[PDB]
């Protein structure tokens, strides 16, 4: 469905 | 959120395709083990484009490796950077394709592609927002031109609203490392012009002369030719993963460049190249790169640009530089070479500037050209086809497997349709 | 012709030790790797310039394409005959009268070609001196000999070379300094011996006796031997890096420090692990980006720890070492140790206490907790 | 010895001369000497140990730390 | 405080008990000597010398498989009286294990059950490991289940039994001992987790890439299922299950107590770290018929109940989103009378890797135990095999000559005739 | 534990028995003196099955060596292992049988069985838990067929709840080494079918053909043939003495392979056989054993399995190996050879696994097979029995000892009912 990465990689809801 | 799927077919596309992975992992700071090992935070902000984060903080590529013989699959897996791929992405057969187009497309390739797109369907579904495809193959054989053309038509049926882009090595006039080579080239351009949105033609002779005169290499082995092609692969798509002054992804390089659906074969280039002896004697600035960009010796196809006309030219500049001297100087090329560019199109030039130069070199500029002079590369394959086809030579291997003679007449007719349109607009 | 070694690598994910076959071709300097468990090729014949023939001995760690492989076995009888047959291991002693010229002695040994694997500067007690001189228990000169060996610190070194016993005994020469000066002045005892009783060196003669000396000095059980000469007051910490140790500039660093005038309070050799290196560089995490580069350089091999005293001959030790980048050091302060012995910002061959607060904590971490 | 001439299965006789040529006319015939059977039959490498390799013993070992 | 008593009878029970009790020793960090270097009290009873001894019974009529344990690695750990040996085996016959040979040693076992069950402060139930295809495993179990229900009234009795494979065979009279003992255990059991050997042979080749496995490779995969089932009683989690619990949520009727056991993910050490093991991709692996550990296809049948058990770094949020995707799949069909079919039980501890094994070090795992009407396909084939051999009255003189009547053959066929009649009356939509 | 009381009657049984107690002495590492000289402790844990403990660590066989003639007893006691058999176990008569059934069963074989039954009862009660009996004899002789089958009748009426296995040497047409033996073969199988649970028919054309095409020996003496018989005799009880993944005793073989009480005539084979030159070249692998297993050339009886249809087949494997390649191979051979198994019984193959292969070998497997092609063995003897009985040839040696001519009429009447019922279940 969605590939969850680390916080650094600007992917998904990284902002919160 | 901008995703590119890579696919490797053939031997010529596997070695260039493998060599593509040492270049970008050097720019993004990935070890051969699989960890991030670099110096800047700015590399890791866009790693979703090419790589997949796995458990334990290790990165695997998004690429599918297919070839009918396991010899080259063992040659890529046993490389320096070969241990990062997925072990379930290695799809190989057990019988050689035999450099026969009908063996890669009709019988020995027809049982593999059920298991080939099944892996591709996994990697495409888990993406968030897919952007396109990248497939590396060669026109001169039966493996890269057998499954590469087949994987183009099967994927484009599933995913129509994308941009599927192939990097294809074309046959050459003088080298001739295959005997049935114009037969297998013509059978693929019949379906390259139909279901491909962007094709870049790479020549083996033109890469020899760049290495022999501009670089002044003594023995240009095959480890150097793949490293020239790998620079242009990583230069056309640098605006999808680096922040730039004026950003342009592949679909913006789609709308600007192709006026008509059947004219999308581009001539690429790389532009800060220099020799070893004359490093200290060359000035590195934007007006000097522009002359190297438009130089005929720096083009990767055996077509003279002075014997045709240019439809649309694009440039992806790289590094910290101005915008006025970029725009004023590559307009000066259009005014002075006024007769060479077309008259019914104003502004043949698109300019793009990114702010991240490559590893160790402070500037870069990849040339991409859409000219009418590529008809002569397509004319020479058509003429080589006629001399063998009128005697029906080498045609019991194709007709002995299920391929008809009426297929070959349609391919040459569509090839002559393609050379007619380039002259029509000239 | 090729040389085969079996190597261990620790997988960071599975926490698994993995065994590989590493084949090196000394004629052309290219490597190849195979898998023991899966019987498949791991790496084809690739020209690797960093790996060299002098770095191939059993027990060594080599970084091959960002993997640290530890060589544990001999691949076949051919390489077992060509490399491991000639190699011998022996012990070297630096007496208290040769402490000032210990750097020059180490430099002489490095020119002789010995590989130092263990090093310790320490003080010998009376019982340990008796166990060292149990062969001389008939007492020809035992009282003054024990007094001389106990009145000052000594340096014990483990040195490996082909024909090591014969080469070390030939380097030392005659026991009497005057006799050695008369016969062949180039010997270590001839050059740095004030008298026959103060020979300024020591060398074992037989295999069983030498093994007894190692069991006395460097215990294989892992227990603490003789105590180190750690003063823990008015001191700083300095590390000779593994690349400098393998290059062989250790004697030059010792001579340069001695000519500068700072007193070496203590000196030892360590083979560190990644967690120990991380907790030593815990202050450098989040401050510099090449923290992992410094960590990997630190555990890539054995490092020589030093405790340096009083730091006030002409300037402090930090500004004696100079700027962290060797190019900056050469361009601005040409007399500094990093300017003389530095190659890269990562590999600059000396490390100094940047914070004056942290020097005692570093000395406590190295010379108390580790030993 | 035996099987000198090249006919009638000479190769096997040349292979097994050293096993079935141990008498020295003290016993009259090969049949009389091997009435109990040939020395190496259904196997070779006559000196061989019984293996202690049991499936359970090689499976469930003392787990080192 | 919550104690479980495990019974291993037959040759299958002992050889699983070598691999099952290896994991229990390694989960709590218990050495083979019996000493650690209160979560262990379910299997290990304290002694004043700090010695932990298992709460297990090992029963067989041949000591040629238990003497391997007594001279193995764990000789100092098992109790000298918790390994019970007969003298002669039942020799692949049901009547030998039920009336003549298995009657002589039944009194020693229940003497040892009573000694173990008295020290249990709170006993939850019994677990049985046996094989239908053996003389002891199907014969001794049939009267052991009778004399356990008489003494201990309403405790739980779960089963971990090996069924004959549809193609791979060991014996030749395995239809007889399969038919005869299911006439007994239908009314003397509560739930029967069911496995075989062909299905695990397939999984160990295509997933773990072991081309030539042995029983030790199969025993550990069975030994990993039993751990995650019991893992709620041992360790703490978000919400727990119990041996009393999933007995209530997996059988709707007393006659139908035959779920199907599946475990995921199974993968080697090499392939694990290139794939990303999301919570969705391990629960969409259990529903695949190619991963099922019983050789039957659930597309032919319809699910009736399901139990989901989780371990490791699992969030309760994404479990609810993963199950909600499954309920929209058309290829999975439920009965009309079960609108709510799932139960989730969550434990915190990730599974432990056995050194020398082939399974990788994972972060999350799941075991799915679904009641399904598609097990009637598995019994249609073997009920057909019983009729094709009983027609010519083959092998019957081995059975009537040991003490049991010939009339037990026709009665046990009518029992599983009516059991087959029951399964289509349950799977019919209302 | 489970002790096997080996019986040894006749001249043929003595030479098989002398070779049988030589092979399992090599297996357990027992020197000809009687002591133990081994290395591993797996050999000594189960040694009470075949050997009996004495003082000074001396192990002696539990074997009874019986013959009416003392001629071959001197050759047994003067062999390689002649000092290991107990001197009180040599029960010998004074006058030979002379290839007559009646002399060995009614007159001269009637007084010697009282001395044998004292020895057998003493050894049987000395066992902790007796497992069964095992006998080797010859149907074509006088002592082995006439008096060996008398002991089978007397043992069966004293210990009923046991197992009886025989390794009987059935006669051959071209190896006719006695002119009267169809009389002795017919009258022996009349006693065998009612008092025996397993019968392994061993022939001589079967063994002589093997040593020519498989072992290619130029002088195959009887010491070569008795090794192949003794290799089967140790491979059938190998799970009774050694640990393994899946054990199978002697009662497990009788349960699976005997569906009916008058179908107990097996027909054996041994899996790993190759010439001396082919030892270093052939790779011993699980399909290599199974390919040689089911072939009619390696099979140890003078009957072609393709002229009949198999009822039940058992295979006892030895050696460290993997169960998948084992379980797949006898399932695969059941698929192609679907016409060679009867359709009214499914899953006919029995699988047994050990862990200890014999010395100098890594994988071994013994083939035991029930078949309806063994009717071809009994049709040849029955047509020879009638041919003399029409003309009453050699009859005066029989009716002059006590037996009536009606015993010959009922011997063929029961034997003709056996060949009637083997044919019925084939079709
Ligand atoms: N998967 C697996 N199956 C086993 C194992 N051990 C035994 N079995 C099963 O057991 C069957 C063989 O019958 P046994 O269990 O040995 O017979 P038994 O229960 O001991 O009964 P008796 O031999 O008559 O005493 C085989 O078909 C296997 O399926 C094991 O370790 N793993
Ligand atoms: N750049 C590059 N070109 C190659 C390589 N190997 C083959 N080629 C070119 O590919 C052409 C033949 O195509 P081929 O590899 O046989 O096609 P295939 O059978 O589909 O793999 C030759 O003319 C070569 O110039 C390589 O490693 N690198
Ligand atoms: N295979 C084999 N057959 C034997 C052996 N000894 C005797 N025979 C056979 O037994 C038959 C003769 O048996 P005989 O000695 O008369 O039996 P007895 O009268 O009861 O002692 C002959 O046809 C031989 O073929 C032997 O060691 N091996
Ligand atoms: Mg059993």
């Amino acid at each position: 469905n969605e590939n969850t990465y680390s916080n650094r990689t600007l992917m998904g809801n990284w902002n919160q | 959120m901008r995703e590119i799927v890579h696919l490797q077919a053939g031997q010529c596309g596997n070695q260039i395709g493998a060599k593509f992975w040492e270049v970008i992992s050097d720019e993004h700071g990935i070890d051969p083990t699989g960890t991030y090992h670099g110096d800047s935070d700015l590399q890791l902000e866009r790693i979703n484009v090419y790589y997949n984060e796995a458990t334990g903080g290790k990165y695997v590529p998004r690429a599918v490796l297919v070839d009918l013989e396991p010899g080259t699959m063992d040659s890529v897996r046993s490389g320096p950077f070969g241990q990062i791929f997925r072990p379930d992405n290695f799809v190989f057969g057990q019988s050689g394709a035999g450099n026969n187009w009908a063996k890669g497309h009709y019988t020995e390739g027809a049982e593999l592609v059920d298991s080939v797109l099944d892996v591709v369907r996994k990697e495409a579904e888990s993406c968030d927002c897919l952007q396109g495809f990248q497939l590396t193959h060669s026109l001169g054989g039966g493996t890269g031109s057998g499954m590469g053309t087949l994987l183009i038509s099967k994927i484009r049926e599933e995913y129509p609203d994308r941009i599927m882009n192939t990097f294809s090595v074309v046959p050459s006039p003088k080298v001739s490392d295959t005997v049935v080579e114009p037969y297998n080239a013509t059978l693929s351009v019949h379906q390259l012009v139909e279901n491909t949105d962007e094709t870049y033609c790479i020549d083996n002779e033109a890469l020899y002369d760049i290495c022999f005169r501009t670089l002044k290499l003594t023995t240009p082995t095959y480890g150097d030719l793949n490293h020239l092609v790998s620079a242009t692969m990583s230069g056309v798509t640098t605006c999808l993963r680096f922040p730039g002054q004026l950003n342009a992804d592949l679909r913006k390089l789609a709308v600007n460049m192709v006026p008509f659906p059947r004219l999308h074969f581009f001539m690429p280039g790389f532009a800060p190249l220099t020799s070893r002896g004359s490093q200290q004697y060359r000035a590195l600035t934007v007006p000097e790169l522009t002359q190297q960009m438009f130089d005929a010796k720096n083009m990767m196809a055996a077509c003279d640009p002075r014997h045709g006309r240019y439809l649309t030219v694009a440039a992806v500049f790289r590094g910290r530089m101005s915008m006025k001297e970029v725009d004023e100087q590559m307009l000066n090329v259009q005014n002075k070479n006024s007769s060479y560019f077309v008259e019914w199109i104003p502004n043949n030039v698109k300019t793009a500037v990114c702010d991240i130069p490559p590893r160790g070199l402070k500037m870069s500029a990849t040339f991409i050209g859409n000219s009418t002079a590529i008809q002569e590369l397509f004319k020479r394959i058509s003429e080589q086809f006629t001399a063998m086809f009128r005697r029906k030579a080498f045609l019991h291997w194709y007709t002995g497997e299920g391929m008809d003679e009426m297929e070959f007449t349609e391919a040459e007719s569509n090839m002559n349709d393609l050379v007619s349109e380039y002259q029509q607009y000239q | 012709e090729r040389f085969v070694f079996i190597a261990e690598w620790y997988d960071p994910n599975a926490s698994l030790l993995r065994r590989y076959e590493l084949l090196f071709y000394p004629g052309d300097g290219s490597v190849e790797m195979h898998d023991v468990k899966n019987h498949r090729t791991f790496l084809k014949r690739t020209k690797y310039d960093n790996l060299h023939l002098e770095d191939l001995f059993i027990g060594n760690k080599v970084n091959v394409f960002s993997r640290q492989l530890v060589l544990i076995d001999y691949g076949d009888q051919y390489t077992a005959r060509q490399l491991g047959s000639r190699k011998e291991k022996t012990l070297a002693l630096i007496k208290p009268d040769a402490i000032s010229k210990a750097g020059e002695i180490i430099e002489i040994i490095n020119k002789a070609g010995f590989t130092i694997t263990k090093l310790k500067m320490m003080m010998l007690s009376r019982k340990e001196a008796l166990d060292f001189h149990v062969d001389h228990q008939s007492r020809p000169f035992f009282n003054e000999l024990i007094q001389f060996i106990t009145t000052g610190p000594i340096i014990a070194m483990e040195i490996l070379r082909d024909d090591a016993i014969c080469e070390w005994k030939r380097l030392l020469g005659p026991a009497n300094s005057g006799v050695a000066r008369t016969d062949a002045s180039e010997s270590i005892r001839a050059l740095f011996g004030t008298d026959g009783i103060r020979n300024a060196a020591h060398g074992p003669d037989s295999f069983a006796s030498a093994a007894r000396e190692m069991e006395l000095f460097f215990p294989s059980s892992g227990g603490c031997g003789p105590a180190n000469t750690a003063k823990f007051t008015n001191c700083t910490c300095c590390i000779v890096k593994p690349h400098a140790v393998s290059e062989g500039l250790l004697g030059k660093i010792l001579m340069a420090i001695r000519d500068a005038g700072f007193e070496i309070s203590a000196m030892q050799m360590f083979n560190m692990d990644r967690v120990n290196v991380e907790e030593f560089y815990e202050v450098y995490k989040g401050v510099v980006t090449e923290y992992h580069d410094m960590v990997t350089e630190m555990y890539s091999g054995p490092c020589v720890a030093m405790e340096i005293q009083q730091n006030n001959a002409t300037k402090t030790f930090r500004e004696f070492c100079g700027p962290a980048d060797p190019e900056i050091a050469r361009h601005l302060r040409p007399g500094t140790l990093r300017a003389i012995f530095g190659k890269t910002k990562i590999q600059n061959a000396v490390h100094c206490t940047d914070l004056p607060e942290d020097g005692l904590l570093e000395v406590q971490y190295f010379f108390k907790i580790l030993d | 010895p035996r099987g000198q001439c090249l006919l009638y299965n000479w190769e096997e006789e040349r292979a097994t001369n050293h096993l079935d040529q141990v008498p020295s006319m003290q016993d009259g015939s090969e049949s009389f000497f091997f009435r109990h059977g040939h020395r190496g039959l259904l196997t070779m490498q006559l000196k061989s140990p019984m293996p202690s390799s049991t499936t359970q013993k090689d499976s469930y070992q003392p787990p080192g730390n | 405080m919550r104690e479980c008593i495990s019974i291993h009878v037959g040759q299958a029970g002992v050889q699983i008990g070598n691999a099952c009790w290896e994991l229990y020793c390694l989960e709590h960090g218990i050495q083979p000597d019996g000493q650690m270097p209160d979560s262990f009290n379910t299997f290990f009873s304290e002694t004043g010398a700090g010695k932990h001894v298992p709460r297990a019974v090992f029963v067989d009529l041949e000591p040629t498989v238990i003497d391997e344990v007594r001279t193995g690695t764990y000789r100092q750990l098992f109790h000298p009286e918790q390994l019970i040996t007969g003298k002669e085996d039942a020799a692949n016959n049901y009547a030998r294990g039920h009336y003549t040979i298995g009657k002589e040693i039944i009194d020693l076992v229940l003497d040892r059950i009573r000694k173990l069950a008295d020290q249990c402060t709170g006993l939850q139930g019994f677990l049985v490991f046996h094989s239908f295809g053996g003389g002891t495993g199907s014969g001794f179990t049939s009267l052991l289940m009778e004399r356990l229900s008489v003494d201990y009234g309403k405790k739980s009795k779960l089963e971990f039994s090996i069924y004959p494979a549809p193609q791979v065979s060991t014996a030749v009279v395995e239809p007889y001992n399969s038919i005869l003992t299911t006439h007994t255990t239908l009314e003397h059991s509560d739930c029967a987790f069911m496995v075989d050997n062909e299905a695990i042979y397939d999984i160990c080749r295509r997933n773990l890439d072991i081309e030539r496995p042995t029983y030790t490779n199969l025993n550990r995969l069975i030994g990993q299922i039993v751990s995650s089932i019991t893992a709620s009683l041992r360790f703490d989690g978000a919400l727990n299950v119990d041996l009393t619990e999933f007995q209530t949520n997996l059988v709707p009727y007393p006659r139908i107590h035959f779920p199907l056991a599946t475990y995921a993910p199974v993968i080697s050490a090499e392939k694990a770290y290139h794939e990303q093991l999301s919570v969705a991709e391990i629960t969409n692996a259990c529903f695949e018929p190619a991963n099922q550990m019983v050789k039957c296809d659930p597309r032919h049948g319809k699910y009736m109940a399901c139990c989901l058990l989780y371990r490791g770094d699992v969030v309760p949020k994404d479990v609810n989103a993963a199950i909600a995707t499954i309920k929209t799949k058309r290829t999975i069909q439920f009965v009309d009378w079960c609108p709510t079919g799932f139960k989730v039980g969550i434990n915190y501890q990730p599974p432990t890797v056995v050194p020398g094994g082939d399974l990788a070090k994972v972060q999350r795992a799941v075991c799915m135990l679904s009641n399904t009407t598609a097990i009637a396909e598995a019994w249609a084939r073997l009920d057909h095999k019983f009729d094709l051999m009983y027609a010519k009255r083959a092998f019957v003189h081995w059975y009537v000559g040991e003490g049991m009547e010939e009339g037990e053959f026709s009665e046990a066929r009518e029992d599983m005739a009516a059991l087959e009649k029951d399964y289509e009356e349950v799977g019919v939509d209302s």
